[PDB]
């Protein structure tokens, strides 16, 4: 139910905000992606 | 061997892939045995 | 980089023939030139289509998240 971020390696949903640094629970690997949009995108099929 | 000495953190063993993303420099330590006399 | 659904030049689907083709190869041990022919790929347009594809995706998959 709802997510905000993700880890490059240990692909695990996070969810944060200012103050709590930008790392992850377990492995540091301080990267993190930003998981898709909720409002699905549509495509021409040509 | 290559490593990231970031503050508010220890010292991660840096791998290219990360330096690329994080804009870091895949470099390492230069140590020399000085003599005090 | 996945098998081309349908051949650029003429139109014949070719989306399926991949696995078949890759099979009449390592198993039934035939030579490409023929395997294709077996798969119904007459004219060279559809023919070069399969014979040249580099299925990179297989490497792409070997990655991770
Ligand atoms: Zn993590
Ligand atoms: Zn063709």
């Amino acid at each position: 139910a709802t997510l905000k971020y993700i880890c490059a390696e240990c692909s695990s949903k996070l969810s944060l905000s200012r103050t709590d640094a930008v790392r992850c629970k377990d492995c540091g690997h301080r990267i993190l992606l930003k998981a898709r949009t909720k409002r699905l995108v549509q495509f021409e099929a040509r | 061997k290559p490593m990231v000495n970031e503050s508010d953190g220890v010292t991660h063993a840096l791998y290219p892939q990360e330096a690329r993303l994080r804009n870091l420099t895949y470099s390492s330590g230069l140590f020399v045995d000085v003599k005090k006399r | 980089m996945i098998v081309p659904v349908r051949c650029f030049s003429c139109g014949k689907v070719v989306g399926d023939k991949w696995e078949s083709y890759l099979n009449l190869l390592q198993e039934d041990e035939l030579d490409e030139g023929t395997a294709l022919s077996r798969l119904g790929l007459k004219r060279y347009c559809c023919r070069r289509m399969i014979l040249t594809h580099v299925d990179l995706i297989e490497k792409f998959l070997r990655y991770n998240p």
